[PDB]
């Protein structure tokens, strides 16, 4: 889901 | 008592009190009051409270006397009458709300010369029963320039008349030498 | 009446109660002039600039009349005591040892505040910045103290690490920069927080993370050390979500504050540097990351034991879920103080690490956290252990205190939230 790079 | 000794050198008064008791420009009167009748209070009740331990029977001054003795009484007694009278009075969210955008009472105006007059009520019977100890510990600057501003406020908003400083009228003119005429 | 004086029997009651006279009125008349003197500052501040401007007359008995306005209010507050019973209790939310932390709306309007309660005589020692907690005023009495701060209804990381048991890497490295900017900014007012830890961790309404203290008056120090000196019963990860839910079920209230998180030249003597909170951020980031802190023990002195050798005691699992970045910078955050991540004119020494080529650190605050707390009142315990234990041995059984005689400034401020 949540992806934050 | 003999209060007009050598000792008139009243420390701690380096100005001239219309810098500290004149009403700020654009200020509700009755912040600017309620804010010292709760000031004045409170400190004139750190006074008596260095001294209440001594207070037992033998009222008030000469000439003249407080009595609590009116409607339905000694030193000690319509002292801590009064003075507890003073407390309520001035935490009461009515004469004196806390609360923001509250409006003065009508009864407002009234009430600050009773307590007003209260306060003098015991602050001249320490001026002539107990006014002999202070001169002990080196706080005569102290209590002289305290006396010195509690005049001088309730004169600038006139909240006490002439006639009920007899007790004092002497005492009053020595000090007119910070007294804001 | 060229007299003398001299003590000898007024009775220590009435003798430094005039010590304490001749503190009150030189403070005071002294304050009595500031106020006066800066009254007077700022009514002339704003009179230079009314006539700044060619404006009409109308405008400036307006403008004029709102500075009053102001300056009336402010001395109405000094006036102002205030208690408990000008304020309701919602619920109870946490437990420290020294006291309690309340849910609380104020009877006189009716806000969201977060009331902290504590213990003079039992804490002895004898700002607004986006990153922490908002402390707005605090009042005293008899027993206890009391602080009046913004209510973060998020719940605590601790409770989070809970109900989620494992993030991942990528929740993780979002929560961690947002600490390393937090504590960036701590530091940067030359301060350590020196108390990094899930709990003492707090999410906003929109699932973002702010500190909520700084390190002065949270708790207590550590003993330096103690001494103590059959068939197998389990399966060991399983061993620790057994001692860890002894850690909360029976330690979050009347805590002691557990040696994990701490860095360890804290338990040597006092030599330590701003790079004392960088350890405790490692451990953070290890938990969250494998399920427990690096130096999870069956008793906290075993865990002191461990981290005073760790360069044998850290070891990562075989739960795989950790990259060849992640296990890098716990690893350098989990070191010698001075060979610390941070250490060398760091702070930003650590977003440099290749765990991120995170957001241009800017957007940060702006971006999508991974759990917005989904909310249903302003008034929302929902994220919080509301069970209760209460039990603190203080026990002293059965409107006063004017809050401020503040500045100005602090009136301008704090009105300007509210
Ligand atoms: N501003 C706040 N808003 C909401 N909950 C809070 C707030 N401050 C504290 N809490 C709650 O109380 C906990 C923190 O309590 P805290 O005041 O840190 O206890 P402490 O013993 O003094 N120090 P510690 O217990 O080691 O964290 C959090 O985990 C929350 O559950």
């Amino acid at each position: 889901d949540f992806k934050f790079p | 008592m003999f209060l007009s000794e050598p000792f008139v050198r009243t420390a701690l008064v380096k100005g001239s009190f219309k810098t500290i008791v004149q009403l700020p420009k654009y200020v509700d009167l009755g912040e600017w009051i309620a804010l010292n009748v709760f000031e004045f209070f409170t400190n004139l009740n750190q006074f008596y409270g260095v001294v209440a331990e001594y207070v037992t029977p033998d009222n008030a001054g000469p000439h003249t006397d407080y009595l609590w003795l009116d409607a339905n009484l000694p030193a000690s007694q319509y002292i801590d009458l009064a003075l507890t009278w003073i407390n309520n009075k001035v935490n009461d969210k009515n004469l004196f709300p806390t609360k923001n955008g509250l409006p003065f009472p009508q009864q407002f105006s009234r009430d600050v010369q009773r307590i007003m007059v209260q306060m003098f009520r015991i602050f001249a019977h320490i001026y002539h029963h107990h006014f002999d100890k202070i001169v002990h510990l080196s706080l005569e600057a102290h209590w002289n320039s305290f006396f010195s501003h509690f005049i001088s406020f309730a004169k600038e908003f006139k909240i006490i008349d002439r006639k009920e400083m007899a007790p004092l009228l002497p005492l009053i003119e020595s000090f007119e030498k910070q007294g804001k005429i | 009446m060229y007299f003398e004086r001299r003590p000898d029997l007024l009775t220590k009651g009435t003798q430094d109660k005039a010590a304490a006279v001749k503190l009150k009125i030189e403070n005071f008349y002294q304050s009595s002039v500031k106020y006066a003197i800066e009254r007077n500052e700022r009514r002339v501040e704003l009179e230079t600039e009314l006539t700044s401007h060619n404006w009409s007359e109308e405008r400036k008995s307006r403008q004029l009349s709102s500075l009053g306005k102001k300056e009336s209010q402010f001395l109405r507050l000094r006036r102002t005591r205030l208690s408990l019973e000008d304020f309701h209790t919602v619920k109870v939310i946490g437990k420290g040892a020294f006291g309690e932390v309340r849910l609380v709306q104020k009877k006189d309007t009716g806000k969201i505040y977060a009331m902290k309660t504590l213990l003079k005589s039992e804490m002895y020692k004898k700002s607004d910045s986006p990153w922490v907690v908002s402390l707005y005023y605090s009042f005293q009495d008899a027993q206890y103290l009391y602080l009046i701060m913004e209510f973060l209804p998020g719940g605590d990381l601790m409770t989070m690490l809970i109900r989620w048991q494992l993030f991942t890497e990528d929740v993780t490295r979002f929560y961690m920069a947002e600490c390393i900017l937090a504590i960036e900014t701590i530091h940067k007012l030359g301060f350590i927080h020196r108390a990094i830890k899930p709990d003492n961790i707090l999410i906003d309404i929109r699932g973002h993370i702010k500190l909520s203290d700084f390190g002065l008056s949270t708790g207590f120090h550590k003993t330096h050390d103690s001494n103590y000196y059959s068939i197998s019963l389990t399966m060991s990860n399983r061993q620790q979500i057994q001692t860890w839910r002894k850690s909360r079920r029976l330690m979050a209230y009347s805590t002691v504050g557990t040696p994990d998180y701490i860095a360890p030249e804290i338990f040597l003597y006092q030599g330590y540097g701003q790079e004392c909170d960088w350890w405790s951020l490692g451990a953070i980031m290890y938990e969250c990351l494998i399920g427990w802190p690096p130096f999870c023990s069956e008793t906290p002195q075993e865990t002191y034991r461990k981290i005073m050798n760790f360069e044998q005691t850290l070891q990562f699992p075989d739960d795989i879920h950790i990259s060849y970045e992640a296990e890098d910078l716990i690893r350098r955050l989990l070191t010698h103080a001075d060979q610390r991540l941070g250490r060398h004119g760091g702070a930003d020494e650590i977003k440099s690490h290749p765990f991120f080529r995170g957001v241009d650190w800017n957007t940060i605050r702006q971006v999508e956290a991974p759990y917005i707390p989904k909310l249903s009142s302003i008034t929302d315990t929902r994220f919080f252990p509301t069970d209760e234990l209460e039990n603190v041995p203080d026990s002293p059984a059965m409107l006063p205190f004017i809050g401020y005689t503040y500045s100005r400034f602090d009136y301008l401020t704090r009105k300007n939230a509210l």
